[PDB]
């Protein structure tokens, strides 16, 4: 749904990643938050703002039109165009070198801090940094997957309503709770915590020193969407955004009328429809 | 005195307190000021003092810029873009300072704080340097809390500016260390919408910005035309309800005033 306005908040906006320029303030149906930049999808065209030290904002010609989805990591950007995954920006860890199988048939993408993921025919394909095992896909996630997401040192997937998680597990962010073995509809990975949306209920596990897994009561039912930054989380319920972790809260501007949310490492974004 | 006008107008626009001090790098003479002796949270601007202390140790041979430090998941706190990428390979003291100063990496600052013994030790460093005002009490990210009237983790514009001048030109650090400190500040990556945005071509600026809670925002800088620094400028603000962009803009405009009447 095309937004009529966009609200961004959280973090220090040190790189200008939380300032959505006028051109992306309306008509955009998607936003992807990177560490130093932001991307937006407008009429199939990829827009961007923020820092471009690694060329993550030097849009490839092919993204000027027909793009269906976008994602952003620490130094790179991803776009999905007619089943093909397009990548650009920093490539120190091979995160922008798209493998052959991800050049067609892909129906979803997600970016990790230094990694890229494609979902095609129920199979998760990953590339880029693997120093924490975040890009070594478990056998289970290689078939029947319906949703995926990338974290900083991790990645998550939904298969037959059950969560599959891999990468760093220092704080238990990859130990899937019994409750998330079925009925799960979406996942979101934080730096040391993880989220699952199960029939309107937000389930969280992993680190809690900064309250990341202390789910507000209101987010225990009727939630239609979730998103995770590094140290904070978001839930969308009846057009109202709910935030928790690291003292993050939701300003009054996103208390109503929000049709979709996006969480960058630090900056949160709400698309008002 | 047109910069003074703009500074006071910044308080009008932001509905908050603004502290300002402009020093002549050479004579160390105060050229202009506003609320020079009131306290403000340093936020990340303290990282330049922290690395000053680190370099002092390198100079005395108690530390090595190339010494590699390995840390764990347990050391990471928010706003640590560089350190979060080096859990496996670690980072050298030099790299930690570059990250703390040029990217405001919180974890890097915490790691460096540990190499000197903690926040009390940085405060000890400041005292023995002649700065009995500037104080660091907590670690990242807590030190950015900026609760009103709280003096923890604060400095005064005149104190910070004086201390900055002593570090960049005094005999406190060797010539090599003074140059490395100013090099890190010149390589600052998170201050473009501040003084740098009002800077015309050919000007030199070495700075360190800071952002915190409850509207706290700030910057310390050594700048000058013709690729050479000739003045120290310190600006702090706290208490505003305005967006970060609106606050950046006011600081930028103060910068424009400084430049237009330089
Ligand atoms: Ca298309
Ligand atoms: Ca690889
Ligand atoms: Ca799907
Ligand atoms: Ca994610
Ligand atoms: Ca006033």
């Amino acid at each position: 749904v095309a937004a009529t306005s966009v609200v961004a908040w959280g973090g220090n906006n040190d790189w200008g990643e939380a300032t959505v320029p006028a051109e992306a303030q309306s008509g955009v149906d998607a936003i992807a938050g990177g560490y130093f930049h932001g991307l937006a999808l407008k009429g199939g065209k990829v827009l961007g703002w923020g820092a471009n030290l690694n060329g993550q904002l030097t849009m490839p010609a092919a993204t000027q039109s027909g793009v269906d989805a976008i994602a952003a990591g620490n130094y790179h950007s991803l776009a999905l165009k007619d089943g093909e995954v397009i990548a650009w920006g920093g490539n120190e860890d091979g995160q922008t070198t798209v493998p052959a199988e991800a050049r067609s048939g892909v129906d979803a993408i997600a970016a990790g801090a230094w990694a890229s993921y494609a979902l095609k025919d129920g199979k998760v394909i990953a590339w880029g940094d693997d120093s924490d095992g975040q890009t070594t896909v478990p056998a289970e996630a290689q078939s029947g997957v319906t949703a995926l997401d990338g974290g900083v040192y991790t990645a998550l997937a939904v298969k037959n309503g059950g969560v599959i998680a891999w990468g760093d597990n220092y704080f238990g962010q990859t130990t899937v709770p019994a409750e998330a073995q079925s009925g799960v509809d979406d996942v979101a990975g934080g730096i040391f915590h993880s989220l699952a949306l199960k029939d309107g209920k937000v389930i969280a596990w992993g680190d809690n020193r900064y309250k990341q897994t202390t789910v507000p009561t209101e987010a225990l039912s009727g939630v239609s969407a979730i998103a995770s930054g590094e140290w904070y989380s978001l839930a969308l319920k009846n057009g109202k955004v709910i935030a928790w972790g690291s003292s993050r809260t939701a300003p009054s501007s996103v208390q109503s009328g929000v049709s979709s949310i996006e969480a960058g490492p630090n900056a949160a974004y709400a698309l008002k429809g | 005195p047109e910069t003074l006008v703009k500074v006071k107008d910044a308080e009008d626009q932001l509905g908050a307190r603004v502290g300002y001090i402009e020093l002549d790098l050479n004579s160390g003479k105060i050229l202009e000021s506003f609320r020079p002796e009131e306290r403000f949270p340093m936020m990340s601007t303290f990282k330049v003092l922290l690395c000053g202390a680190v370099l002092s140790r390198v100079d005395a041979g108690q530390e090595q810029l190339g010494r590699r430090i390995h840390y764990s998941q347990n050391d990471l706190v928010e706003y640590s873009p560089v350190t979060e990428k080096h859990l496996t390979d670690g980072m050298t003291v030099r790299e930690l300072c570059s990250a703390a100063i040029t990217m405001s990496d919180n974890t890097a600052a915490n790691l460096l704080l540990t190499t000197i013994g903690g926040p009390k030790e940085l405060t000890a460093f400041l005292h023995n340097m002649g700065d009995h005002v500037t104080r660091l009490d907590r670690w990242e990210p807590e030190l950015n809390e900026a609760i009103p009237n709280d003096e923890r983790d604060t400095t005064m514009p005149v104190a910070m500016a004086t201390t900055l001048r002593k570090l960049l030109t005094g005999e406190l650090l060797t010539l090599a260390s003074r140059q490395q400190l100013i090099d890190w500040m010149e390589a600052d990556k998170v201050a473009g919408p501040l003084l740098r945005s009002a800077l015309p071509a050919g000007w030199f600026i070495a700075d360190k910005s800071g952002a915190g809670e409850r509207g706290s925002r700030g910057i310390i800088a050594a700048l000058g035309p013709d690729g050479k620094p000739s003045r120290i400028v310190v600006i702090y603000t706290t208490g505003s309800q305005a967006t970060m962009d609106e606050r950046n803009r006011q600081i930028a405009e103060i910068g424009a005033s400084l430049i237009k009447h330089w």
